[PDB]
């Protein structure tokens, strides 16, 4: 079923697939990153603002 | 076919000169490779 | 054998132009320009057409000469309320 | 005769048929009536299968409705598809390039369940093209016919194969549904049973059965005898419904992680949900009948079902075990046997209605997608059905079918036979069927189920031999698209008058007798053993008390064109095929004399082809002219039939119509009023009766050539009207507007004499090659003026001539008179393509006389070109002095086995001369069974020989015996059909008598005037400088690889060099060779062909470093 090495190897072998169609391959590759929410996006904005400010300072 | 190849190449060079995630850049590179393969042989690989 | 377009009446043999009974004296260049316009009513004539026919081929100058002459003809016979000698930008001129 | 105005046609038929030929356009008319939903079809469904009368449009509407949102609180539905009066009459639509169409409206219901809202609107669905009363569509002024196509019916098919490794007998089954994913089962070389699904070559039946909610215990309980797949189950190596589901998921959908619920929902969605997989109603019926599932239940839930799948598996395993009968639980007992893919019980016929319904289905699928998107996007409580529906996909789809689809073709109308044969034709190409690149010889063969369904003689001869045929004359289409044919039934060995229509499915379950069987006027056959067709297509003898069916008539197995071949049974199969194929290429002459010998089919063919005006209501005829005929009906009203004259058909032949009635005679309903192009007195007449001798003459009829007298030229016996149309359009352009005007620069005056002030040639002004039909002058301005042009206008006084003359000139190689002109312009409200302000079409006629090189043919496949036209004096003439009209070689008959043409010759002479059988002491023995009213015939009589109940040889010999003399007492033709001829050149009598008679000869549409081409220098292609090809361009012959091989075989090198270099590619070589040949010097050395340089640059552009090395 779910545990005892039952379907994890199936998921791994599924992810290790050619997927010769480029659109399907792109969808597979885009599938590996989780969605965000309001909090995560706002602190990401804080981080990029800090990076831009530091880059301007070094310039 | 030539227009497709030119569009893909120009978009790729814009992407690399602007800075983008490697997955985006790799998808663009795969598109460019498929465009060149379509130019020489349309349908030799995958659907034409 | 009289060249006509609505208002404008050009006669070759007697060499003057009428605006519904209004004659006006024109320069020879402008006269040839008007004549070879009127015989091509409703048709676009491009700048090389104009220069090669009205002027001689060996005209080695710049083109705005025809621009000035079309201005002359406009202020002379187009001076009525309606505009006849219309311009198509980058293409040429048509009387219509 | 059963036709009020029929001319008398004495017949040699011995037997009386029970039922008359059906309406020959039923195949198209009934299908379109079903699609639309007319009250006539309503009554037809009421009298036959009233359980569920639903039209095609109603069915697609009811299937699409209701369209739901994700919430489900509001929905849309369609109902009541109604039509409206057509836009314009057929003649008007054909005249002004419209489309014979009608508006369509649908009563859309938008419902809202959250609060309760009903919105009713008559939404305009578009302008549906309509079908004329003659079964053709009018599209942009062209007559188009949608030919019915043959496709395998969706369903379940079993087949058996030999592995050839161990001679093991393997069995496979395919469930092939229309618009779905395939299902497959088979038995492998070993005992394993494969269920490769959707082209995934794994999964024995164990995993599928387990994923279907079944356990191993249930499998062994239900399926116990199947030791083969019981062992397969023992090698399942996968236990658990969830395990089987995940295995199926990870096979069919790689790259995605299986879930507990996605597996179940995908397995259900693949087949058991009609949104993604549905056999049509025909497919569901086929599966139900094959497996005996439901026999007293209506058709619904067209998608596949789990018990259907398990029944399929049970059938397959029982078949492989060698069984012969199975009874599915809850289902009726049914035989177990493999299915033939080419049997006409499985090859269904997609007709016009079905094709139109499918295209509508595509359009409305796009409709549903767009409306669901817009109904999600737009705000609720402010939405309307009008704001939701956007008919553009539907109208675009119907247009995209009706134009540019190989199942919709120009209705070729050389003659009414060609039209009627283009309709009622069965193709096997197009989308959804096999193609010429795919055809198998087994497909091209003649299946025994064809008898009475599709003709085995009438078919195209070229590469598509066997893929196109014609409906049998008595055929009909079942409501499910299966071809069925009538047959009588015999009870107690006595034939009833009861007629039942039988499909090829039930024919195998019966033993159908023969049409021409020795009936006893009571019901019984004289001989106990009769020759019949059994279940497997075999023919055998059977005791009379055991047969159960009999043919309705002879010619049941034959098409409509072939049924017009006299003495068909005396002709070989392929020669009869050629004759039937040439029957439909005969051009319409100026007279169209009815044949002396024929069959009874010509009358009905001419009536049903729609090219002959018929009195739709009985009444007297008030007045008649050359264009209109007015009839005074009984009930006060009067009717006027306008008669089309000299209208050009799609293939450039005249379509003149002429009245055949008087000014006071009464006519009945259905009687011919005015004959058409190829008709005489209302019966089809494609040629002329010619006096023929069958001796070889001086070698001018060598190798199938034909000789004729010059009186055929003089009397216009063989002459035709050929009308040609030419088009030119004045269209706006960047520099202004082209104008059609008689003022055209640098032109002479005599060539302008035939041009009126409008700029178009006067009607009636005769024209020849190189002349101007339309003086159309275009605005060009000026170009590079070469010094010589300036010098010329200086020396003589040539003016500006600013415009260019792209005038309409007659194409090279024809002439003739001008009939009429149609002129279209936007200033007269006329609708024109955008950018065109004036359109002109010019019609030119040539009265083409018969000449050498033209192709003549009989009705028996005896074709040939005209070797020589001979002066009337230099022809063999009988002792009476009448010259023969046509001479055919005698070496062509016995080699090709078409003696039927000679039989026709003898009977034609007999019918031309008349006869009287002397009944002094009873009738002679041969005339005992010969019908009355045929013992005595006046000169120039007309006789009908039905194709298989024809005139026997003994009867024909007896008729030839008594052949009453012509003018004085003289029997020119002796007992054996021959006669003595005088040579018109040397005068001495011919040493031996040769046969003479009257034969029906027709002129085919292969006139040398349309096949003569020559080219010296013309256009060239762009990419490579090769000359063009075809008479449309200026042509240039193809010197192929085989011709190159022949040239090398001769050892001739210089002419090969010249044929490849300075005639086709070397541009400098071409110009230089033309200059050299005109000036008078020897031809220069050829250069390098341009095509080779093109190849060099092409290979260079493929990243290949290819170059030429000089040392």
């Amino acid at each position: 079923e779910d545990e005892s090495e039952a379907l994890r190897q199936a998921r791994k072998d599924a992810e290790l697939t050619a997927s010769a169609d480029s659109v399907r391959a792109y969808l597979k590759q885009i599938g590996k990153v989780a969605l965000l929410n309001a909090e995560e996006e706002v602190e990401l904005a804080k981080r990029i603002e800090a990076g831009l400010y530091a880059t301007q300072l070094m310039t | 076919l030539y227009r497709r190849v030119i569009n893909r190449n120009n978009r790729l060079k814009r992407l690399i000169d602007l800075g983008a995630p490697e997955i985006i850049v790799n998808n663009e590179k795969r598109m460019l490779q498929e465009s060149v393969d379509a130019l020489f042989d349309n349908g030799r690989r995958g659907r034409p | 054998v009289r060249l006509t377009f609505a208002d404008i009446e050009l006669d070759e043999e007697t060499h003057e132009v009428w605006k519904a009974g209004q004659p006006v004296s024109l320069s020879p260049t402008e006269f040839t320009l008007l004549r070879y316009f009127v015989i091509n009513a409703g048709t676009v004539l491009s700048k090389p057409k104009i220069l090669d026919h009205v002027w001689r081929y060996d005209f080695g100058g710049d083109v705005n000469v025809v621009e000035s002459y079309v201005s002359y003809l406009r202020r002379k016979i187009d001076t009525g309320e309606k505009r006849l000698l219309h311009t198509l930008r980058g293409v040429g001129y048509v009387l219509r | 005769n059963s036709v009020p105005g029929a001319p008398n046609r004495v017949s040699f038929a011995k037997l009386r048929e029970p039922l008359e030929v059906p309406g020959l356009l039923d195949v198209q008319t009934d299908s379109f009536e079903w699609l639309i939903g007319s009250p006539r079809w309503r009554e037809s469904a009421a009298e036959r299968g009233d359980v569920n009368p639903v039209g095609g449009l109603e069915e697609v509407l009811y299937e699409l409705s209701p369209i739901e949102d994700f919430s489900g609180s509001m929905s849309l539905s369609f109902s009541d598809p109604r039509f409206d009066d057509v836009k314009a009459p057929v003649d008007e639509c054909k005249d002004k390039d419209m489309t014979y169409a009608a508006p369509l409206f649908v009563t859309a219901e938008f419902i809202n369940n959250n609060t309760g809202e009903i919105k009713s609107q008559t939404v305009f669905m578009g302008d549906f093209p309509m079908m004329t009363e003659k079964g053709t569509f009018i599209i942009n002024g062209t007559e188009r016919v949608v030919v019915s196509q043959l496709v395998r019916s969706p369903g379940v098919y079993f087949d058996e194969t030999i592995d050839k490794s161990t001679d093991k007998t393997l069995h496979s089954v395919k469930v092939i549904p229309s618009r779905g994913a395939w299902l497959e089962f088979d038995v492998d070389k070993r005992d394993t049973v494969g269920v490769r699904i959707d082209r995934k070559r794994r999964q024995p039946v164990t995993v599928l059965l387990k994923a279907l909610g079944w356990t191993s215990e249930q499998i062994v309980e239900r399926f116990g005898f199947s030791e083969i797949m019981r062992s397969t189950l023992e090698k399942d190596n996968t236990v658990g419904t969830d395990e089987a589901l995940l295995d199926i998921y990870r096979k069919l959908r790689p790259g995605e992680p299986p879930t507990k619920e996605s597996a179940q929902t995908l397995l259900e969605n693949l087949f058991f949900k009609e949104k993604r997989y549905d056999l049509a109603r025909v497919g569901r019926y086929k599966v139900n009948k094959k497996l005996g599932l439901h026999v007293g239940e209506p058709i619904t839930s067209s998608t596949l079902t789990e018990e259907d799948v398990v029944a399929t598996i049970e059938y397959l395993v029982r078949l492989h075990e060698g069984q012969t009968t199975m009874t599915v639980p809850g289902g009726v007992e049914v035989p177990v046997e493999t299915d033939d893919i080419d049997h006409f019980g499985n090859r269904r016929l997609r007709t016009v209605g079905e094709l139109i319904q499918n295209q509508i289905r595509v359009g409305m699928s796009r409709m549903e997608r767009v409306v669901r998107e817009r109904m999600t996007t737009q705000d609720v409580e402010a939405i309307t059905p009008q704001t939701l529906i956007n008919i553009r996909p539907v109208v675009a789809a119907i247009k995209e079918f009706f134009g540019t689809s190989q199942l919709s073709q120009f209705m070729d109308q050389n003659n009414p036979l060609s039209g009627l044969t283009h309709k009622r034709r069965l193709s096997a190409l197009g989308p959804g069927g096999l193609s010429r690149e795919r055809a198998g010889l087994e497909v091209r063969d003649v299946h025994p189920s064809h008898y009475g369904r599709m003709c085995p003689i009438e078919t195209p001869e070229g590469p598509n031999i066997g893929l196109i045929g014609s409906l049998s004359v008595y055929a009909r289409v079942n409501p499910f698209g299966f071809i069925e044919t009538p047959y009588r039934k015999v009870v107690d060995g006595v034939v009833s008058d009861e007629i039942v229509y039988l499909t090829a499915d039930e024919e195998d379950r019966h033993v159908v007798a023969q049409a021409n069987s020795p009936i006893d006027a009571d019901g019984r056959f004289v001989e106990p053993r009769v020759l019949v067709r059994r279940k497997a297509g075999e023919v055998e003898y059977v005791p009379s008390s055991e047969v159960d069916y009999m043919d309705v008539s002879p010619r049941q197995m034959v098409s409509v064109a072939t049924a017009m071949i006299p003495f068909l049974e005396h002709d070989d199969a392929n020669r009869a095929l050629m004759g039937a194929n040439m029957q439909r290429q005969a051009v319409p002459l100026v007279r169209s004399e009815a044949p002396l010998v024929g069959t009874g089919m010509e009358l009905r063919a001419a009536i049903d082809a729609g090219d002959v005006v018929v009195a739709e209501e009985s009444g007297v005829i008030e007045e008649v002219s050359a264009d209109y005929i007015t009839v005074m009906h009984d009930n006060g009203t009067r009717r006027t039939y306008r008669m089309r004259k000299f209208a050009r058909s799609n293939h450039g032949t005249c379509a003149n119509q002429c009245p055949i009635v008087d000014a006071g005679d009464r006519v009945e309903a259905g009687q011919v009023i005015a004959d058409g192009p190829c008709t005489d007195d209302g019966e089809m007449a494609l040629g002329k009766n010619l006096l023929v001798a069958i001796m070889p003459w001086e070698g001018h009829n060598y190798e199938d050539a034909i000789i004729l007298s010059n009186r055929l030229v003089e009397e216009d016996v063989l002459t035709s009207i050929h009308i040609e149309e030419h088009e030119i359009d004045a269209r706006d352009t960047k520099l202004g507007a082209e104008e059609i005007t008689r003022d055209i620069p640098n032109i002479s005056d005599e060539v302008l004499a035939d041009l009126d002030e409008r700029g178009i040639v006067r009607i009636g002004a005769e024209v020849r090659d190189g002349d101007i039909l339309v003086g159309k002058v275009t605005p060009k301005g000026e170009t590079e003026l070469t010094p010589e042009e300036r010098l010329l206008r200086a020396i003589f006084g040539e003016k500006a001539r600013e415009v260019r003359d792209t005038s309409l000139k007659v194409p090279h190689g024809e002439s003739g008179k001008v009939i009429g002109i149609r002129v279209f312009s936007r200033e007269d409200e006329d609708e024109l393509p955008a950018g065109v302000n004036e359109l002109v079409r010019v019609y030119v006629a040539q009265k083409r006389k018969i000449s050498d090189g033209d192709k003549l043919a009989g009705r028996h496949g005896n074709k040939g070109v005209i070797g020589k036209i001979l002066p009337v004096e230099d022809m063999p003439f009988l002792a009476d002095g009448t010259p023969v009209d046509i001479i055919l070689n005698t070496h062509g008959v016995p080699r090709r086995m078409n003696i039927g043409q000679i039989l026709e010759t003898h009977l034609g002479w007999c019918a031309h001369s008349g006869w009287k059988v002397d009944a002094a002491k009873g009738v002679p023995d041969w005339a005992a069974r010969l019908p009355d009213e045929l013992l005595e015939a006046q000169p120039n009589a007309i006789v009908s020989t039905p194709v298989f109940d024809g005139a026997q040889e003994a009867e024909l010999q007896g008729l030839l015996s008594c052949t009453l003399p012509n003018r004085d007492g003289d029997v020119l033709v002796d007992a054996d059909g021959k006669a003595m001829l005088f040579d018109g050149r040397s005068g001495e009598p011919f040493p031996y008598p040769v046969t003479v008679g009257y034969m029906y000869i027709m002129k085919l549409h292969h006139l040398v005037d349309d096949k003569i081409h020559a080219r010296s220098t013309g256009p060239y292609s762009m990419i490579t400088q090769q000359p063009l090809g075809g008479k449309a361009q200026f042509g240039g012959q193809r010197f192929g690889e085989m011709e190159c091989w022949a040239m090398q075989a001769y050892g001739a090198a210089y002419t090969l060099q010249e044929l490849l270099t300075i005639k086709s590619d070397d541009t400098v070589g071409r110009v230089k060779v033309y200059e050299a040949i005109v000036k008078g010097e020897n031809i220069p050395e050829p250069g390098i062909p341009e095509s080779f340089k093109v190849l060099l640059k092409e290979l260079q552009s493929l990243c290949l470093n290819v170059e030429v090395l000089s040392s």
